[PDB]
């Protein structure tokens, strides 16, 4: 038995477009730990991002953090790639500012 | 308030590609202070917060040999694991644990945890009486009786009691400017139309520390649990905490709606509205 | 401050 990843994107503070903020994947409910997240700009993978240390819930899932300095913009898209043991392909999660 | 400190290890075979790694991060609440990586370039405790850079190198020294033991002492208890469960030396597995203690407002210990998984699933726990053991199936069982033939409840008591509930006592004091200072969320109501039929309300909680909390619609002053979309409560990177609840309604029926936000560093509940 | 004491499985 396996538990497959809860996915949110989301910014650090709320959105303003010009305004210099980070970019966040938050990755939870998941086992085993193995998880691969990567934050996408316009589809292409952002280098050098940074991810919290692995911890876990009191229901023994596991949780993390991935980040990002971005500045938002009005058309720049950004996103959010997931695989997991769980998935049968990697899943991806747009920004929405209003979630 | 009230506090916890809790240890979480994280022990993950993988056949193939070298020994097991083992992590470990400490807690006070919601602030990682400590961390330890066998994977890291050169393992050992390191600091995650300001506030435990204040103890001494003899503090760093044991600290680090605590989780330096521990990574040969998990990769032990893996291998044992297989055995207990008949499995092959081709998969990969995990050994979890999480303990420590909890402590009221005049810093009494209000109780500890000794916690135990493998592969996600309960494996042993140290009971709430600091004592006994409830072991999750026949295998945990065979560590049960091992671990009451050396006494290991007493033990674990012993820590439980003493340097669990001191150290946490004085990590409270040295971090005082943060541990101890509850940030309240900043709350406002969003409004999307889904179609000329419905609309969203998007109750926010913003900020908050630490992060626990509740946010809850009501609808003429009922419950919609069963209608209301809730995320999981996710970290900012800043300390703090984010949440929200959505709940769909009628057109025009926005009024009958009220948001009501529960957290520690507001002196009373808030009720929030859609404010056009 | 963590506990020094580790019995194995």
């Amino acid at each position: 038995i396996q538990r497959t990843p809860k996915i949110q994107v989301y910014s650090r503070h709320p959105a303003e477009n010009g305004k210099s903020n980070f970019l966040n994947c938050y990755v939870s409910g998941f086992h085993p730990s193995d998880i691969e997240v990567d934050l996408l700009k316009n589809g292409e993978r952002i280098e050098k991002v940074e991810h919290s240390d692995l911890s876990f819930s009191k229901d023994w899932s596991f949780y993390l953090l991935y980040y990002t300095e971005f500045t938002p913009t009005e058309k720049d898209e950004y996103a959010c790639r997931v695989n997991h043991v769980t998935l049968s392909q990697p899943k991806i999660v747009k920004w929405d500012r209003d979630m | 308030g009230s506090h916890s400190m809790r240890y979480f290890y994280t022990a993950m075979s993988r056949p193939g590609r070298g020994e097991p790694r083992f992590i470990t991060v400490g807690y006070v609440d919601d602030t990682l202070f400590v961390r330890f990586d066998s994977d890291a370039t050169s393992p050992r405790k390191e600091p995650r917060a300001p506030w435990i850079e204040q103890e001494g190198p003899e503090y760093w020294d044991r600290e680090t040999q605590i989780s330096k033991t521990n990574t040969q002492t998990y990769r032990e208890n893996l291998r044992t694991a297989l055995r207990y469960y008949n499995q092959s030396e081709a998969g990969s597995h995990i050994i979890q644990r999480m303990y420590g203690c909890d402590v009221g407002p005049d810093g009494r210990l209000l109780r500890g945890y000794d916690q135990y998984a493998y592969d996600g699933k309960d494996y042993i726990a140290l009971n709430e009486d600091l004592s006994s053991w409830t072991a999750a199936d026949t295998a945990a069982q065979i560590t049960q009786r091992k671990w009451e033939a050396a006494r290991v409840a007493e033990q674990d008591r012993a820590y439980l009691e003493g340097l669990c509930v001191e150290s946490l006592r004085r990590y409270l004091e040295n971090g005082k400017e943060t541990l101890q200072r509850a940030d309240p969320p900043k709350t406002h109501v969003t409004h999307h139309p889904i179609s000329d039929h419905e609309v969203t309300l998007r109750c926010w909680a913003l900020g908050f520390y630490p992060a626990e909390i509740t946010l809850t619609w009501q609808r003429d002053g009922e419950d919609q649990t069963q209608d209301t979309e809730l995320v999981e409560t996710r970290p900012a990177g800043d300390r703090t905490f984010q949440k929200w609840a959505a709940v769909v309604v009628p057109s025009g029926e926005e009024q009958r709606y009220t948001c009501h936000v529960q957290h520690e560093g507001l002196p009373k509940p808030l009720t929030l509205r859609w404010e056009p | 401050e963590e506990y020094l004491k580790a019995w194995t499985f």
